[PDB]
């Protein structure tokens, strides 16, 4: 999902922000340890916008 | 007791202790009894026991902007000589007076009064600390006091029941103290070690006898502590964790306690699970080990798989898989000629341990985690060193044990288990190929060829390589499977021929290791044998196999029955221990039953293997001299009446009559030999 | 360091308890391999 | 991580609960990217 | 033919004996594998069969390159020292190891058409080169 929305801001470049925010906040509140490299890609792409 | 000069009376008693301490050390290091004895009596002669009173006196209970003055009291703070972080009152007075001298004229008295308030503040903070270091050294004392008082005195001086009652009361009071909400945080680690120590003591004590309310309250305490621990003091964590591991190993009366303890540990519910898991994935190295252990233990002790449920649903197992990738980085490190941290080993161990200790529902989940698949990605195991050898072993060994436990507990059709293991082997084609070409009869390379053959046995069944063509890979894979079965066969000619007489010979130019290695060679045969027993589903090999087998069979019936006599009934005791009065007798009992079962396994093994070689020969001869078009069958029937001499038949029937009637309601051997002779005539 | 002496001791004792569990685990493992072989037989 | 952590904790009228929690999220996320303590606290 | 000698050729390069015989054995096997395991054939071979053939050639060239590490390194003085606890044999073995190197060399030389071993080899090469000259 985040890779897609990322590509969306990519094409728009080459709301999306607030949506990405909702996703990252979800990741945070989620009572389940997602994998590590998962969190890595999430944080990095959330930044790169 | 100086109500007015607390700090002094404290430090006094502290030094007096330390002196008495070095004294007890020496006085034991040579000898003396009556002074130790009198002090003991006054400590315990019933009137509260003395050491109780001693511990019991030590009371474990205890203009300007706010943040600016707080930073000021924080900058002039200094650790007093006994470690207390006291606020330097005089330097604070100096700084406050200076800044006071630095609308301001009428405000001068307000400034000076607020400075005096900050002064009383810094002074109370100092005195507070001073009290803190005082109580700190005080408890350190009473602690080390007990440490010697129980640690070095020959337990003769104390009736055991007294030791139990007192160590108990000590845990009771110390828990009462560490648990009160007003517990100074820093005072935590101290009682920690105390518990650990006191605990193991009571442990041996009660074990040496061999109020359950007390052990229950104890575990309840130590838990409640481990919970009360913040997520920062990973030290106090590892400590409590080890403490619990012991409080468990202390335990049909055994099954009754086991139940009751499982019930207790449950009553904590998901919380302690969440804690232990958190540390397990995240804690400090000492905590990491001790915890992963505790987890393997709790898992072995719990039937309803609940903790397995939590660990799996909570995603922890995935954290573990990551830990596997990381440990792979660690072995990649140790690949170099200078390992930074030997600990990385002990970690990878405790991890794979908790793994192995994880029945069925688990195994479903674990294979579902693709643990194997991760292992398949690992490149380190391909670094078998061309002690270095002892290391590369210590690495490959637990890995192979893992893959084998997998192929075992994963029901025989989770074909991906096989195919992945086969991928593991194919990756190490050169490596395992060499490990097969191994001629050095070292016990190590022995066990390595052992596990390698056991895997290739359970795996290289053709039934897979046809389900993997879903082609060049199918061909290469079946080729590797074939080479595997080829070596798995050819190992029989090494370990199971007259050449074995060479291997036990060249190394003669120790009682347990013998029965061990005998179990070993027997299992090695058994493995190559079952491998072929499936595979068909020079024959002189199989014949000589039955022969040497029956040979060792009488050898073992004899050795084992002699050991049976030995078990039913100084140098003898020394050798009765050198393989593994009262405890050497226990060790002798142990090694006895050990060798006995090892022998009986060798016996059933030869017996099955005999049924096998017999069946394989029966079918092979049927094919060779009944349906094989032609000189081989003539020589065949001839040599068959030639080698299956009535000597062999009589030896086998005597063996069956010897041991089979104690274990097998069927004279299967007699009917098989009859059919064999019938096919021979 | 008399205290430090006690310290070296207790540290060894820890490493001991841990390895002991490691053993008991390996042991039950082999026992399962055995009951396995007997199942196969 | 610690930077954003303080940023969120900071008593200040210019930070509404939303941006606070969104920070604390970005925090835990950068965290999984002693630190174990920081995690336990958070 | 080599693939038919799979276990055999693998052990043959896998020898740890400095028996002059075994030396000549790995020597000629490698001279072959050098003139032989070229990619130019695994292509004209095409199918799972051709995969197997390339794979065998791969194990082959891989070991053949590893052979320089045993025959041209600092380990040389080791495998020559463990044997002293004989002149003609030495002239032989020197010519021989020269050939073994030059062989695996030409192998790579076409292959392009740890580098530290290339370094140490340059070293021993130059030093001998003077001893020779």
């Amino acid at each position: 999902t985040m890779n897609i929305l990322f590509t969306q801001y990519k094409r728009l470049k080459g709301v999306l922000r607030s949506q990405a925010r909702a996703l990252i906040t979800f990741a945070g509140m989620i009572p389940y340890r997602m994998s590590g490299d998962t969190n890595a890609r999430l944080v990095q792409m959330e930044v790169l916008m | 007791s100086v109500e007015e000069s607390e700090i002094s009376a404290m430090n006094q008693m502290s030094w007096l202790m330390k002196t008495a301490t070095i004294e007890l050390r020496i006085t034991s290091l040579n000898r003396q009894r009556s002074h130790t004895q009198r002090l003991l009596h006054l400590l315990l002669d019933d009137v509260r026991r003395k050491i109780l009173r001693i511990l019991d006196s030590i009371q474990f209970s205890n203009f300007f902007d706010r943040s600016q003055i707080e930073q000021v009291i924080a900058n002039c703070e200094h650790k007093n000589r006994r470690g207390q972080t006291v606020c330097n009152v005089k330097l604070l007075h100096r700084v406050l007076v200076a800044e006071v001298n630095a609308a301001a004229i009428g405000q001068r008295p307000l400034l000076m009064e607020e400075i005096n308030t900050i002064l009383q503040y810094v002074v109370e903070r100092n005195k507070l600390l001073q009290c803190l270091h005082a109580k700190r050294h005080a408890l350190e004392s009473w602690r080390q006091l007990v440490e010697i008082i129980l640690t070095a005195c020959p337990q003769d001086l104390i009736p055991t029941e007294h030791r139990q009652l007192i160590i108990r009361d000590l845990l009771q009071d110390l828990h009462v103290k560490i648990l009160d909400d007003d517990a100074a945080q820093e005072l935590m680690p101290i009682v920690a070690g105390a518990v650990f120590t006191l605990t193991a003591h009571l442990s041996q004590s009660v074990r040496t006898e061999l109020g359950d309310s007390s052990l229950h309250m104890i575990l309840r305490n130590l838990l409640e502590f481990i919970l009360k621990t913040g997520g920062g003091f990973q030290r106090v964590r590892a400590h409590l964790y080890g403490s619990l591991l012991y409080y468990l190993q202390i335990a049909d009366v055994f099954s009754k306690l086991q139940r009751d303890n499982l019930s207790i540990f449950e009553s904590y519910g998901t919380a302690l699970m969440e804690v232990v898991c958190r540390d397990a994935c995240d804690g400090h190295d000492i905590g990491r080990m001790l915890a992963l252990a505790l987890l393997d233990r709790i898992v072995s002790v719990d039937r309803q798989q609940q903790w397995l449920l939590y660990l799996s649903n909570s995603g922890y197992l995935k954290v573990l898989v990551d830990s596997l990738a990381e440990d792979d980085v660690v072995l990649r490190n140790l690949l170099t000629p200078q390992p930074p941290l030997l600990k990385a080993l002990y970690i990878y161990e405790s991890k794979m341990a908790f793994l192995t200790r994880v029945s069925s529902q688990g195994a479903i989940e674990l294979l579902r985690s693709g643990v194997i698949v991760r292992l398949a990605q690992c490149q380190v195991y391909d670094m078998r060193p061309e002690a270095p050898v002892e290391r590369y072993r210590q690495i490959l060994l637990p890995a192979l044990q893992i893959c084998q436990l997998i192929l075992t507990s994963s029901t025989a059709q989770h074909l991906q288990a096989a195919g992945q293991v086969l991928q593991f082997l194919v990756a190490h084609s050169d490596t395992i190929q060499a490990i097969l070409r191994s001629q050095e009869g070292s016990l190590g390379s022995l066990q390595e060829l052992a596990l390698l053959t056991g895997i290739i046995s359970k795996a290289a069944l053709p039934g897979v390589l046809n389900e993997l063509d879903i082609d060049g890979s199918m061909m290469e894979l079946q080729g590797h499977i074939g080479r595997f079965q080829r070596q798995c066969l050819a190992l029989l000619n090494r370990f199971g021929g007259s050449d074995r007489l060479r291997q036990l010979s060249l190394q003669d130019d120790g009682v347990s290791k013998k029965d061990d290695m005998e179990l070993a060679m027997q299992q090695i045969c058994s493995n190559v044998m079952e491998y072929c027993q499936a595979l068909m589903i020079s024959l002189g090999v199989v014949i000589h196999l039955l022969k040497q087998s029956a040979n060792n069979f009488f050898t073992y019936y004899d050795i084992h029955r002699q050991s049976v006599g030995k078990l039913q009934n100084p140098d003898e005791i020394k050798e009765l221990c050198q393989s593994e009065t009262t405890q050497k007798y226990g060790l002798a009992r142990r090694r006895l039953v050990k060798l006995i079962n090892s022998r009986a396994k060798l016996l059933s093994l030869c017996s099955y293997i005999i049924e096998t070689c017999l069946y394989i020969l029966w079918r092979h001869l049927e094919y060779y001299l009944l349906h094989c078009t032609t000189q081989d069958v003539d020589t065949l029937l001839r040599e068959g009446a030639n080698s299956f001499g009535e000597s062999l038949q009589k030896r086998l029937l005597d063996i069956e009559s010897l041991y089979c009637k104690v274990r097998s309601r069927h004279s299967f051997i007699q009917a098989l030999v009859r059919r064999i002779r019938g096919l021979l005539r | 360091d008399i205290q430090g002496f006690l310290k070296n001791e207790k540290d060894n004792a820890l490493l001991s308890a841990i390895e002991e569990s490691r053993k008991r685990t390996f042991v039950m493992a082999e026992e399962y391999h055995r009951e396995s072989m007997l199942v196969e037989w | 991580a610690r930077v954003v952590a303080k940023l969120a904790d900071m008593h200040s009228p210019e930070i509404s609960l939303k941006q606070r929690l969104e920070y604390i999220s970005r925090a835990i996320l950068s965290a999984k990217s002693a630190d174990g303590e920081f995690l336990h606290e958070l």
